[PDB]
């Protein structure tokens, strides 16, 4: 049985530090293709 | 469990494996060696 | 803290409703949003809700399909649609603002809501 | 669908009459029940909330209580103001509902 | 072969339809008899 409410699983993440992260990747990954092109992130496809 | 109703005491706990009616349980002697070196 | 409505007073048949409601001294992503529909002559229906930072809607079984809530927070404001309307639609439309309970993650709609605080005015289709 | 009822339908009572509403629902709903006051021409207004609290600003003449399926309103003093159809709102469970309503007179 | 219904049919958040509550029979210590067992189990590992 459950002990009170039923809640969803979940997990948190800094916003601020996930998107200086992530600028700092696109930061050094911008050095194998070139600096005037756009890096776009997306979810996954496919699969389970 | 409560001609009565009964059970075995192993299932409680654990299967029984039937030992083979073959082997013997006599005791034979086991003499016990030490490797070279000691 | 006031809601008031707007859209047009009767629509013909078959064309599709759009009813606003503005809230003004407060903020959609603190509260539930709900819609009652009051036929003349008769009790309250309720229509659907919609929630605030979770942005998830319900409808009423009834009045199948059809219904569409929604709201824009950035000019804390919320509307209904209803398509194909019929004669037995015809009926006073209210918007109300209902509180939220949080025991859990707001956005997950872990909370209890239902009860109406505050009607609007009302808008006689 | 959770459906509701009231009794009676219609009240006769005088002015400063004590006065009992009641709602009986079709299941047990946890004491989430709300209670509302409807005048002609006007949105109904919020009296009771989780069948026993008051909402702020209501006078301290109305007050109730109840628990299962079976719930009251209580009026202590039915002033001129308060001649109105009193509405119950299940919220226990989705789609929300209301009673039929009682007219007092 | 498992009977499940919704654990909690009046969610109105996530985990609404994710645990549900599910009766099958399910052997005892014993070959001659059956038990009968509730159990919830998640949405992702049950299929109908
Ligand atoms: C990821 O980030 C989100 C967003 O910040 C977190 O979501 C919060 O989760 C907590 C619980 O985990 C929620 O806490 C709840 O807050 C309610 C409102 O709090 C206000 O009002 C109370 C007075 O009632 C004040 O004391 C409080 O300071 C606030 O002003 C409470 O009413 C809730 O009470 C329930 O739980 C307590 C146990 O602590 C019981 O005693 C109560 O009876 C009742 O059951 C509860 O405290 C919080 O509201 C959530 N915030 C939002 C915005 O949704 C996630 O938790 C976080 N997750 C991780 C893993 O980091
Ligand atoms: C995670 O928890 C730590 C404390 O254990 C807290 O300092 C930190 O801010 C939390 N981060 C997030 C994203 O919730
Ligand atoms: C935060 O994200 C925005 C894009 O949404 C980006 O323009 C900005 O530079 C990011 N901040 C940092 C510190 O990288
Ligand atoms: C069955 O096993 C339990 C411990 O697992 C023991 O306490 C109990 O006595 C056993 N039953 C019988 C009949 O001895
Ligand atoms: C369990 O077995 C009995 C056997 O009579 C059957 O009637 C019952 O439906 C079974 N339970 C489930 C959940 O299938």
């Amino acid at each position: 049985d459950v002990l009170g409410h039923v809640r969803m699983a979940h997990c948190n993440i800094s916003k601020a530090t996930w998107n200086e992260t992530l600028g700092k990747v696109v930061k050094q990954l911008r050095k194998h293709f070139g600096n005037n092109t756009i890096i776009r992130f997306a979810q996954s496809s496919g699969g389970d | 469990i409560n001609n009565k109703e009964y059970r075995l005491i192993n299932c409680n706990t654990s299967a029984i494996t039937q030992a083979c009616p073959k082997v013997s349980f006599e005791p034979i002697p086991i003499h016990y060696c030490a490797p070279a070196g000691f | 803290l006031q809601l008031q409505e707007s859209g047009p007073g009767l629509v013909k048949p078959s064309e599709t409703l759009s009813l606003t409601c503005a809230v003004s001294g407060g903020s959609i992503s603190d509260y539930c949003w709900n819609w009652i529909r009051q036929p003349p002559g008769k009790g309250l229906e309720w229509i659907g809700y919609i929630g605030g930072s979770s942005g998830s809607t319900y409808y009423n079984p009834s009045l199948k399909g059809r219904v569409t809530i929604s709201a824009d927070t950035s000019e804390n404001r919320f509307s209904l649609k209803l398509s194909s309307v019929t004669a037995a639609d015809t009926a006073v439309y209210y918007c109300a603002r209902s509180p939220i309970t949080v025991f859990g993650v707001v956005i997950f709609d872990e909370y209890t809501t239902g009860n109406l605080d505050l009607w609007g005015p009302g808008t006689p289709i | 669908d959770i459906q509701m009822t009231q009794s009676p339908s219609s009240l006769s009572a005088s002015v400063g009459d004590k006065v009992t509403i009641t709602c009986h629902a079709s299941q047990d709903i946890s004491s989430w029940l709300a209670w509302y006051q409807q005048k002609p021409g006007k949105a109904p207004k919020p009296l009771i909330y989780y069948a026993s609290s008051l909402q702020s600003g209501v006078p301290s003449r109305f007050s109730g209580s109840g628990s299962g399926t079976d719930y009251t309103l209580t009026i202590t003093s039915l002033q001129p103001e308060d001649f109105a159809t009193y509405y119950c709102q299940q919220y226990d469970d989705l789609p929300f509902t209301f009673g039929p309503g009682t007219k007092l007179d | 072969t498992l009977q499940c219904t919704n654990y909690a049919p009046k969610l109105r958040s996530m985990m609404r339809g994710e645990i549900k509550n599910c009766s099958f029979n399910m052997t005892t210590e014993l070959r001659d008899k059956k038990q009968k067992v509730y159990s919830l189990f998640y949405r992702l590992d049950v299929v109908q």
